[PDB]
Parts: structure tokens; sequence; C-alpha cells
RNA sequence: UCUGAUGGAGGAUCGAGUUGAUACUGACGUGCAAAUCGUUCAUUUCAAUCACGUUUAGGGGCGAAAGACUAAUCGAAAAG
RNA sequence: UUGUGUUGAAGCGAAAUACGUGAGUUUUCGUGGAACAUCUCCCUAGUGCAGAUCUUGGUGGAAGUAGCAACUAUUCAAAU
RNA sequence: AGCGUACCAACAACCGCAUCAGGUCUCCAAGGUUAACAGCCUCUGGUUAAAUAGAAAAAAGUAGGUAAGGGAAGUCGGCAA
RNA sequence: CUUUUUCGUGAGCUGAGCUGUGAGCUAGGCAAUAGUUCUUUAACAACAAAAAAGAGCACAAACUGUAGACGACUUUUUUGCCUCAGGGUGCUGUAAACAUGAAAGUAAACUUUACGAUCUGUUGAGGCUUAUCCCUAGUGGUAAAGUGU
């Protein structure tokens, strides 16, 4: 049951995919990354985070996102991913 | 009937089958013929393809359109950290080929060497080479004496040290380098006195020397016949596509010949190129590895920003004229020429005038980061 | 006779739609389809296009004529 | 004419120290659950299948293969 | 007075053997750019569905792009662009 | 089998004695029997049981991308690796904002105020840079431990 503030570089994740798949591929990559990081199969992305990822249309999601992963007790462990509104992405690293 | 217009076939049949190589490591098919008169000496070495640059040299070819003028030539950098000699293997001739008599190991072998024997070293007990190395010296001397008496071809097992390179690989590449020179009495002592110490490139090779390069070409997956064999594209009107061979054989024989180009694997092929000239053997110690007497600047071989897709060359290297098969980080085996060459190019003494170390990413304008910052001046 | 306007004729022109079908001899050709799809092309005030109704029936009809069409059937339909 | 069947007929599956040269005949075991044979002699015919791009029905290898391709595009969370 | 009055009108309700990219008559007709009921984008209304999805992404196919220098030498033919 | 013995080799003992083994010497008596043959059950190798003595890896997983249609191949799994960040190296071309800043000109008051494509300064700035670029024991992490032998 832990909270982590981490940044995902979506550019290198959606670098290969086509125009029509960039935003959904970014969403899938965030889900996979959060699952691997927190060792949980049940990963829920916040609706606000989905809105932010899609805010620029399907063609280009943001290059980087700051997300907050949180483990919650109720197979039983699951993780919730929230967007963190930041002014700049420079100099900030993974926190626990 | 006969062809209306003859033209030579596509591709060489001598490199068949164009299948994937067994191993990533270049394998010497044959070593140069033994010369009894010369003193015992090593014959091959191993390095890694770091990348390439270009150099300027003054030509000394009389009666040529170039002669006194200075020429830019492409050169490949092969990082060659010293190899470690760890074993001796003796061969004897039989009507069935060469037969190993025995192999004798050194008293200590590196963990880097032992890693090569493991597929999962991290979970292993690392018990390889643990209790076969403390054998009494009497049996060692007996085995060497039998090798002296019966064997006629001697090779030294030696391995690379990838920890001295930017490679992710940790297990060492090991291979046997045949010793060519005097009698077995001299060969055995020559290898025994070096049975554990490092083997630098300068011992094996000299500057301005022609060598052969053995390596696995760059892989490309499966490729069509147009790319793989260079057949001509069919006209645009062709119904089921144009990137193919039209006729793949006459009616008879009622088979497809093996000489017909077909789709299949391209690249990742074993190749042995001859006559690559060593332009410079740069040393780890010195800071002027990439400097010439006509440049007098303080710079090393690694271009600013590092060798793309490789890293920084912090060890010994040799500047090879021309290109060599394989990608970056590919292990290249350098072999001494099968027969010594007395040609003008082989005997030429190149005078390097300038070695370029500008950035190989993008189009670099500066040779050093200091030069870049001096040019731009202060920034934010 | 010449000049400038006005005027708005024509089986006049370009061109969407409509009606077709030149070429790629493209795709497909065990098709979406027993004739389609894409691009290209022809046609648009008239010998124009469409709908419904109505007439003409088989050695007969109908034909700006191709042995065309007459219910996927035509150098003689289909059913018994 | 003279026989066999609920103490199991016809049929069917596997067979047999079986007979025949052979079409076949006869037996055993199992299954089956209601009829069957007559070679004593004869009468009668819609009476004998490997094929006919045979007819009807059933079933294969192909093969977990070809393929499930027009119409730009989906994503997050919740309910059932 | 009597009869019709629901619904589809194709996108799966019609005809094509079908929930078939085909065919099938009529009326209403917004804003911007513009000559324009063209093309492209948008508001009202409608939809986010198509006999499937995910991943990988090589050959080959198909529908396109771009190519130094030359410019039809290609080819039956400048077919296609 | 018993007696007399002669000569060679193994265990143990200290080039050397003894025991056993092999061959022989002198002397003695002691056995074979299945009805006429049905292969003369006779070799070699192996195995099973019971007694006596001595005697680790690989796959998978995650990572990599020098590889690749899928397999396969190259790697790493705690001085490593992944991640983000910092730096390098480059690519583009000077960001948003502000400025009694400029600006062809315009209009509106009793000299200033409004509009203004565009330009200038802060600004070789800002953005991007491995996903198959380079460096960093910089941050955070490095997971369940399944399968075969």
């Amino acid at each position: 049951p832990v909270t982590k503030f981490i940044t995902i570089n979506l550019s290198k994740l959606t670098h290969k995919v086509c125009y029509k798949r960039k935003a959904p591929r970014a969403i899938k990559e965030i889900r996979s990354i959060a699952g691997k990081l927190m060792h949980t199969k049940d990963v829920r992305l916040d609706v606000k985070l989905n809105k932010f990822i899609w805010s620029k249309g399907v063609r280009n999601p943001p290059k980087r996102v700051r997300v907050k992963l949180e483990r919650k007790r109720n197979e039983k462990m699951y993780t919730i991913v929230e967007h963190v509104m930041v002014d700049s992405y420079k100099g900030l690293v993974n926190e626990c | 009937s006969h062809r209306k217009f003859e033209r030579p076939r596509h591709g060489s049949l001598g490199f068949l089958p164009r299948k994937r190589c067994k191993r990533l490591r270049g394998k010497i098919r044959s070593f140069p013929k033994d010369d009894k008169e010369k003193p015992p000496h090593f014959t091959a070495f191993m390095g890694y393809k770091a990348g390439m640059t270009h150099i300027v040299r003054e030509v000394d070819k009389p009666g040529s359109k170039l002669h006194k003028k200075e020429i830019v030539e492409a050169c490949t950098i092969i990082e060659c950290a010293p190899m470690v000699v760890v074993g001796i293997v003796g061969y004897r001739e039989t009507p069935k080929g060469l037969r190993i008599l025995s192999t004798v190991w050194a008293n200590h072998v590196s963990d880097e060497f032992r890693r090569r024997y493991y597929k999962n070293w991290y979970k292993s007990e690392k018990k390889a080479f643990t209790k076969s190395l403390n054998v009494p010296e009497a049996t060692k001397n007996c085995l060497l004496k039998r090798i002296e008496k019966y064997c006629t071809v001697l090779r030294a097992i030696c391995h690379t040290q990838p920890s001295k390179t930017p490679l992710r690989m940790k297990k060492a590449h090991i291979m046997e380098v045949q010793i060519n020179g005097g009698s077995m009495k001299e060969k055995l002592e020559f290898v025994k006195e070096m049975l554990e110490k490092n083997l630098p490139v300068s011992t094996v090779f000299n500057p301005n020397e022609m060598i052969d390069v053995i390596s696995v070409t760059k892989g490309h997956g499966t490729k069509g016949v147009v790319s793989r064999y260079g057949v001509k594209r069919l006209p645009r009107k062709t119904h089921r596509g144009l990137r193919k061979v039209a006729c793949i054989g006459a009616w008879h024989p009622a088979r497809v010949q093996f000489q017909i180009p077909r789709h299949g694997q391209k690249g990742y092929f074993h190749r042995t190129e001859r006559n690559k000239k060593i332009y410079r053997i740069g040393l780890k110690t010195d800071k002027n590895s990439a400097s010439t007497d006509a440049d007098i600047t303080e710079k090393k071989i690694t271009p600013m920003g590092g060798f793309p897709h490789y890293g920084v060359v912090n060890e010994d290297f040799l500047l090879l004229k021309g290109c060599v098969a394989g990608t970056k980080k590919r292990p290249i085996t350098l072999r001494k020429n099968i027969v010594p060459q007395v040609s003008r190019d082989a005997l030429a003494q190149v005078s390097l005038k300038f070695i370029d170390t500008s950035s190989k990413i993008g189009h670099g304008r500066f040779q050093t980061s200091e030069e870049k910052v001096k040019y731009y001046g202060p920034l934010k």
C-alpha cells in the first residue's frame, strides 16, 4: 500500500505507432507501466488522466506525463493512476 | 532456345546457402601457413566494431593522378581491449583431419571467461572451472611434454574482456589463436610464458600492415529477390506484382534449380574480407590517440557525443582503412594475412595528416567540445 | 459604312448533379457483386432525364440496326 | 414335404484345428428381442455390381487452412 | 357512409438465394470560404456501426507519397504518372 | 582325492623367508552306467532382485535488439539492468510574456490618447533529442517463482 509520483516519457512509447493509434497506445502503455511498477493486475486510470492524454486529439499525446500511482487493499491489491498537473517536467524524478 | 541477350547471373553461387550464420562470432576457417623460420607469434585477435570516421593522408604514389595531394579516406575503428590468454590446445594431423590431443588451462581464469560457459550465470552456482584448475603441476608438464612430442599445430585459447568495453554483454568471447613460428619446443614456451597475462593488439599486429577481417554481416531479416540478388524489377503493368523473378526455370528439368534466386534471409552472413590496412594502432595510455604531427591537438579517437550506437572507446584500438562487415558492437576477428604480401599498398607507410573527431550524429562542425563552447561563447 | 452600350439566341461552351461507361486492358476474378469497387472519362435546354399508367406477344413484337432486346433465357423466349 | 424359435428367430461385429477349388455353406462368442427355414421335388421373378462426369443419402483428406480487408477511430470510468 | 391510417423505406425491414460495398421514385435544405446546392471545415438532427479483435510489423500484394543527374534512351504504343 | 616331491608367479612380511596359484615327479585306489540320437541347453552382451566393498544446470519470466514473419538468435537479472532526471551531442531556428519599444499610416482631445501587418530587446532563445545516440554506484525500482532433468 504505497504511493509513487513518476514521470512517463510517452514519446518513446508512441514513437513507432501510427497517427490513429498514438493516444490509445499511450493509454495502454501507461496501464502496462503502472501494472509492472506496482505488481498489480488491476490498474485503473483516472478519467481526468484519460482526458488529459486525449486533450490534443488522437494524433499526438503529450510527450511526458506526471502520474501518481497508489496501491489500495480492496486479486485484492489494485492500483489507481491519477494525473498530476505540473508546470514543467525538468529536474523532477521518480519519488516514493 | 538460347537467350536473345546474354548477361551474367545474379549474385555469387560461392556464398550459398544465404542462410543465417550459426554464431555471432567470426570464426577463422583457416590460419596462415606455418613458417618454421619466423619466431613464434600470434596470428589473430578480436575486437568490436565501434564505428567509423575519415582521415586525411598524403599519397606517395608516383605516376598517379593523386600523388602529392592529400586525400580523405574512410576508416573503421575497432576497439581492441587486450585479450587474455587462458589455454593451450594441441592438434595433430590424422588422415581424418586435425585431432585435439588435449587442452591445458591456466591456474586462474576470469569470471568474465567463466560466464561464457553459462546460459544463466546469475542464478548459477558458478561452479565451472572451480576444481579442475588446482591439478598438480606434474600432470601439467606431462601434458605439455606429450603435446610437444606428438602435436604439430598449436593454438592458444584467449578471450576478450567486454567489461572494458561499453557492451551490455558480460560473458567473454573466447577463441583459439594459432601460434605460427618455430618448432613446438619454442611454441610451447612462448605460450606458457604468456599463459595468464594480457595480450595487447600491438604484439599481434604492426601499423601499416594488411590483415583480413572475419565477421558476421548486418542482418536484414527476410528480403525479396530484388534486394537479395539484385534481379531487375518487372514492368509496372505486371499483374501479380513486379518484385520477383519472372521465369524460375525451363520446362526441363522438371524441377527448380538451386541457382535460381529466391526470397529468403539477407544479411547476418559470415564473411572474410582480405587486405584491410591498419592505419594506426591507438593506445589506451596516450591522450593524442587521434592527434597527428600535422594537428598537434589534444584529442582522442572518440568523436564528440560518443560513437553512435556504441559509446566511448577508452581502450586500445586500430584504425582500419575501409569498411568491415557487421553492425556496431559486432565482434570482429582480425587475422594475419594468409601469405605475406609484398605489394606496394601492403608495404606502404601511411602518414596520417588528420583524423576527424567531429560529431557523427547530425553534421558536426567542431572537433572538440572545447572548440564548440569557445565558438559559441557564453549562453544562458 | 464604322464605334460604344443594351439585348439574351443557339439540337453553343465548361461543369457538379443526373444519365452513362473511355482508359487503367487497375482492384476483384473460391468477388461486396452470376458485372462490383477505385481513379479516370462522356453527358447537363434538349433527338434531354425520371416515375406511374397504357399499347405491341413468340416464326410474333420491338429495333437511331448490334442478330440488339423481349424478366440472369434470343440467329426464334418461357411453361407443359 | 419337415422342421427351428422367450432355455432367444432374423439381422449385425469378430471369428473357426470347419468344409468346398469357388461362388459360398456351416458353426462359436457377443449383440439382438420376434420371427425363420426347407438341399424332398418343383414353380416364379423387379434375382447377384467397382465403375455408367451413374441416382439418393452419409462422410473424408484439403484444414484448424483460405479467410472473417470498402465505409479515417477509438479511449477512460461505472451499472447490469 | 365505407375503406386506408402501426412501422421500414434500406443504414439489416424492398429486389438481388443473405442482416449482400449492387439497384430502387419524390419534397424540405443552415454557417464559413467561394461563382457555386462544388470541394473542405462547422451548428441543429444523427452516429461513433459495419461477418471479429489484440500484438508484431519482415517478404510479397494492394492503395498511395517522395526521389540526385539524365528526361521516353522504356514500350507495340508516353500505358501509368 | 592321498603320498613323495621339483620348478615358476599373487597376498601379506622383511634384494630376502612364508602362504596361495600354475606346471610337473613317485606311488595307491577311485567315479562315470539313465536302456539307440532328436540342439552337445555349453557363446557374448544386457537386465531385475538380494547381499559385500568403494561414492548442478536448462527452460520459463522480466530485460536487451548486434536479431527477427513466428520459432530461432544476441544479451542482462543488484559494481548490472530498466526508469526518470542531469550533462553531452545534435535538429529546428529565436518560444510565451512584457516593453510613455519601433512601425506605412489613420482619428480624437485641449502637446497626449486609441488602431496598426510587421519588426526589435530580454532571446543562438524555446522546443525536441532513442524509442535501435553517448556519459552518470544521480532518483525510483528490479516482480510470483512455475517446468524438465
